[PDB]
């Protein structure tokens, strides 16, 4: 969705709604940072 | 007459109109107008001395110049002072709750009290607690007693309560006040007890006040193990209305009617003799009492006659007036159903089984009697 | 005759006589562009030896404005927020009140967009309480003219995942008026008489604003079967049972405000809310049939073309015992998986990713 290549047409108007990537305590949110990495500058905040 | 009519038309325009030039003024009068801070006069301090509290800010002291009339003044009046005249220049009487107020005069226009059946004894049992005490004191005169202070009705939540209260209510439209007992609560920590006392206190400017209010299960409680503030905010609410609803100075000619839903969980302080003399219990209505419901229900009904009311009074049992203007109407748009002028027996029988169909899923439709 | 003195005064009269006023509302109404203290209205009815007022102001202070020198009682109704003078102290004019906080805004949606089209397979019972609450308010003149008020109270009740919540919010938009969702699991307050506070002023917003849709959800949660046990006894939330009742009958006159409640299952409920001036229009919401399950999901799936001629019979088969929301996850999550099953066999794990 970030790279908005497909979403308008091909695939029903909209992007999947969501995430959640959940999981015991270890690889998360850790995909999410270098997912961060990977996009623009439009970049995550850390929320407790 | 071309000179005559077309004078009858440009005075008409105004007369109610043109009435602006004085209104202007006025209001231009309370642009200059001196507004005067209001307090309440403790007490007189000497004969022109009067130590009065502002509302808000510290007593002051005024007093009256030439012509006040220092002697109507009590301590507890109200008067106007300013922070520069010095003086009282003028005195004013006191308030009547007017959030109450509206909410209280503001009865709908009901039916008559006669229009709803199987409670003649309840009717009465409120002519003998409202209208004998007022109309023949002095039959109780030689009883030498008290007139009963108030009644209670509860049952099941469809019963005819808020049609009596209404109709009531209707009877006098000037000297019955209505409470709905959840108002009570607001931001402030004040404001709570202090409306209870104001209408208690207009309870005594007029005598012959009527003062119903519903759900007192919203205040009563049973009592609070580990309580919150606002459950402590019932407690004093409850106990001040009950230290000026019994207390040490009772009220005269005023009466007060209550109702709810759950007798049980009521506080047994409240509901001791002395505060509520009298229980009534609404109970189920009757077979003939729902024919005499249904009857009245389906007065202005377009119909003829081959209804078998008896049918709908054997099928129809436990249902409170309040299933029978739903059988009433579920009749109605079933005849709206294929554009039917008038309502078929049929119409009846599909509403009932509806309804009957309806109440089957519902457990538990009434709590039990005290 | 007499004429042509007579409106020489009068079309001179009416003409001045309004000018000042135009002065003089001026005069007043940079003072009403200028009111600073909220008005705590404690009202004496002072018949003069009218009216009268005491105004709380904003900053501790009180003002006996006498006789109320510019707005009528009837209007001026007590309670707070309305204009007083901060030089004459005097009432100026009403404004909108507080809608207590949390009913200022709740869940207040100012006007909802989805359409009746994309709901369906139980249009029977959609197109009954259509009759019975969308007519009241386009055609709001016809039952004026027949004599017979239309009734409010509809209960919808129905296992989740059937549409009510749609429903509501498309009769909603169909009526052109506004609707307010009340939050119904959450009503249950801590605070005393709070829940009770919350409801009123969603009713006086209601009232405030044009013929709303009172729709609250979760009536089992709202009200209890009156199984008394001493577990809980529904003590504090008959409290807010009733406080709802006595609101049913505030907009008898002129047939304004219907009440949409919305439960899974309607005997959860004491008869009390099954009144037919109160809520009285129980509206059955069963879980669609195949043939409505597939035609809802393929409503749903219609804005997305990526696999043509998929019938559905199929995923009809395959949706047994699903509710609309079923049906929407299980074509939403072919709509998460037709990327690059597509066709007719993308649809079955929506439902067994759940649980
Ligand atoms: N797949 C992985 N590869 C490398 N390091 C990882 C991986 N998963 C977790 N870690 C390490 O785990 C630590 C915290 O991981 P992560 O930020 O994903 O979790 P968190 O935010 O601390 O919470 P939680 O463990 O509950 O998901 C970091 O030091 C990170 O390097
Ligand atoms: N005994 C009765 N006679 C006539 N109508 C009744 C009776 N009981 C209930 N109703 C119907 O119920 C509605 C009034 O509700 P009501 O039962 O008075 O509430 P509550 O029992 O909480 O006071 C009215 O529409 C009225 O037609
Ligand atoms: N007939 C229908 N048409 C379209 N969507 C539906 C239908 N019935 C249910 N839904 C889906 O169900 C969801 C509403 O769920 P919910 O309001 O919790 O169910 P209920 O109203 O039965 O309690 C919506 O997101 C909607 O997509």
């Amino acid at each position: 969705p970030l790279l908005h290549p497909e979403r308008f047409v091909n695939l029903g108007i909209e992007p999947p709604k969501g995430v959640l990537l959940f999981g015991p305590p270890g690889t998360g949110k850790t995909l999410c940072a270098r997912a961060v990495a990977n996009r623009t500058d439009a970049c995550f905040i850390r929320v407790i | 007459k071309e000179i005559d009519g077309r004078l009858k038309e440009l005075r008409e325009q105004l007369k109610e109109l043109t009435k602006q030039y004085e209104k202007s003024e006025n209001d231009l009068k309370a642009l200059q107008s001196v507004g005067q801070i209001v307090g309440e006069v403790l007490k007189q301090l000497t004969e022109e001395k009067f130590i009065v509290k502002a509302t808000n800010g510290p007593r002051y002291v005024v007093g009256c110049r030439r012509q006040l009339d220092k002697s109507k003044l009590k301590p507890g009046t109200r008067v106007a002072l300013d922070m520069t005249t010095l003086t009282i220049m003028r005195y004013l009487p006191r308030e009547v709750d007017p959030l109450v107020y509206n909410m209280s005069h503001e009865d709908p226009g009901n039916v008559s009290y006669s229009e709803i059946g199987g409670l003649s004894e309840q009717i009465r049992e409120l002519r003998e607690v409202i209208e004998l005490p007022l109309t023949n004191p002095e039959l109780f005169q030689r009883v030498g007693i008290i007139p009963p202070k108030g009644c209670l009705l509860y049952g099941p939540p469809g019963t005819g309560k808020t049609l009596l209260a209404r109709a009531v209510a209707s009877q006098l439209d000037c000297n019955f006040l209505k409470v709905v007992s959840s108002s009570i609560v607001d931001k402030y920590i004040g404001e709570s007890a202090r409306l209870i006392r104001e209408m208690f206190n207009y309870a005594r400017d007029h005598q012959p006040c009527i003062i119903f209010m519903d759900e007192i299960d919203a205040i009563g409680g049973r009592r609070f193990s580990e309580g919150t503030s606002a459950d402590r905010e019932i407690q004093r609410t409850l106990m001040e209305l009950l230290n000026q609803m019994d207390g040490f100075d009772t009220l005269h000619r005023v009466k007060m009617i209550m109702a709810t839903n759950r007798p049980d969980t009521l506080d047994p302080a409240l509901l001791r003799p002395g505060r509520l003399d009298r229980k009534i219990h609404i109970d189920l209505p009757n077979e003939q009492a729902r024919l005499d419901i249904l009857k009245i229900h389906a007065g202005p009904i377009t119909k003829h006659g081959e209804i078998d009311y008896e049918a709908i009074v054997k099928l129809s049992d436990g249902f409170n007036g309040a299933d029978l203007r739903n059988v009433c109407t579920e009749a109605g748009m079933f005849a709206i159903r294929a554009d039917h002028d008038f309502v078929v027996q049929e119409d009846f029988m599909k509403a009932v089984r509806k309804v009957a169909d309806s109440k089957k899923l519902e457990s538990k439709l009434d709590y039990k009697p005290v | 005759k007499i004429m042509k003195s007579e409106v020489l005064r009068v079309t001179h009269e009416l003409q001045a006589m309004k000018d000042k006023i135009k002065e003089n509302s001026e005069k007043i109404k940079v003072n009403k562009t200028l009111p600073y203290l909220v008005s705590n209205v404690i009202e004496l009815l002072d018949v003069d030896p009218g009216k009268c007022a005491v105004i709380k102001t904003s900053t501790r202070q009180t003002y006996f404005l006498p006789v109320i020198g510019l707005v009528d009682a009837e209007k001026l109704k007590p309670g707070d927020l309305v204009g007083v003078n901060k030089d004459s102290y005097l009432i100026l004019e009403t404004l909108p009140t507080e809608y207590d906080s949390r009913v200022k805004a709740m869940e207040v949606d100012e006007r909802p967009t989805e359409q009746y089209s994309d709901i369906g397979g139980l249009d029977k019972q959609i197109q009954e309480l259509v009759e019975a609450i969308v007519l009241p308010m386009n055609h709001k003149e016809k039952f004026e003219n027949l004599g017979i008020q239309p009734p409010k109270g509809v209960l919808m009740y129905g296992p989740p995942g059937t549409g009510k919540t749609l429903l509501a919010r498309a009769c909603a938009a169909q009526t052109k008026a506004t609707f307010l969702k009340l939050a119904g699991p959450q009503l249950v307050q801590m605070f005393i008489g709070d829940g009770a506070k919350l409801v009123r002023d969603a009713f006086a917003l209601a009232k405030e604003k044009a013929p709303s849709i009172i729709f609250i959800d979760e009536l089992d949660a709202i009200g209890t079967k009156r199984f008394d046990s001493e577990k809980a006894g529904d003590r504090e939330v008959q409290r807010t049972m009733l406080e709802l009742l006595n609101q049913l009958d505030g907009f008898q006159p002129n047939t304004q405000v219907k009440v949409i409640a919305a439960t899974n299952r309607v005997d959860i409920l004491d008869p009390a809310l099954l009144r037919s001036g109160r809520l009285d229009r129980k509206i059955e919401f069963p879980m669609p049939n195949e043939e409505a399950r597939a035609r809802i999901m393929q409503i749903h799936s219609r804005k997305m073309n990526v696999s043509p001629d998929v019938n559905y019979e199929e995923l009809a088969r395959c949706t047994d015992d699903f509710n609309g929301a079923q049906c929407k996850a299980v074509c939403v999550e072919a709509g998460m998986i037709a990327l690059r099953e597509l066709t007719h066999e993308d649809y079955m794990e929506g439902i067994l990713e759940v649980q």
